[PDB]
């Protein structure tokens, strides 16, 4: 599966 | 004030003309101008971003070598005003390509996480228009799902085929737009339950369901 790169504010915890 | 974005397929698929005497692609751009116009000619104070993806030339914030290709902000978060109305059904046109639906789906919550900050609305809204043609991926959907929940924006889905139990024999539909379309249902259930399901809905609804949504408070 092709991987994307989310930004960064999406990764917060 | 609501803050929407339009999320418009224009891959190389939607120009194919064969039901009716406008394809996928003019359909679509038809019920996107009436509704700005609505929008325009009532004064309104919803802000709306339009997206584009499947466009030949790559223009958005994430977009880097081999990620967020082909998908163009053509109009950020603002009031429509007349102006945009001619820039619209300019800059609108068919693409020679296909893109990744979800790439764009992050693209248009990322342009409202932005432009949306510091200021309320009553609610944050993406709409997507799409015959569910080209291929995705579903890498990190879970954390897609989460952060629409997060930010609490919700999702409608707008294709030029029904899929309701009353849709009738069948439209030839590829086995990728099957995919498609089950990862729709997928992801509105995954928001909404039984009731995000209900949030799908051919071209002829759009214009008039664009304006109708369940009011939570936020």
């Amino acid at each position: 599966e092709r991987k994307r790169i989310l930004p960064t504010w999406m990764l917060a915890e | 004030k609501s803050a929407v974005v339009l999320c418009m397929d224009v891959g190389l698929a939607m120009s194919h003309s064969n039901q009716g005497k406008e394809s996928p692609f003019e359909q679509a751009k038809k019920v996107m101008m009436l509704f700005l116009q609505r929008q325009v000619f009532a004064e309104s104070k919803d802000e709306i971003a339009v997206v584009l993806y499947g466009t030949d030339t790559t223009d958005n914030a994430l977009a880097r070598e081999d990620q967020y290709e082909n998908i163009s902000v053509h109009r950020h978060l603002m009031l429509p005003d007349f102006d945009l109305l001619e820039q619209i059904e300019n800059v609108v046109e068919p693409g020679s390509v296909q893109a990744d639906f979800l790439d764009a789906l992050i693209v248009s919550m990322d342009l409202l996480q932005k432009e949306t900050l510091g200021k309320k609305y009553t609610r944050l809204h993406i709409a997507v228009f799409s015959d569910l043609s080209s291929p995705f991926s579903v890498d990190q959907l879970e954390v897609i799902i989460a952060n629409l929940k997060k930010a609490e924006i919700t999702l409608q889905f707008f294709l030029p085929f029904s899929v309701d139990e009353g849709s009738g024999p069948g439209k030839g539909l590829s086995d990728q737009q099957k995919e498609g379309i089950e990862m729709v249902r997928k992801i509105m259930f995954s928001l909404d339950g039984e009731e995000g399901l209900s949030e799908v809905f051919t071209f002829r609804d759009a214009l008039e369901r664009l304006s109708i949504f369940k009011k939570i408070e936020r």
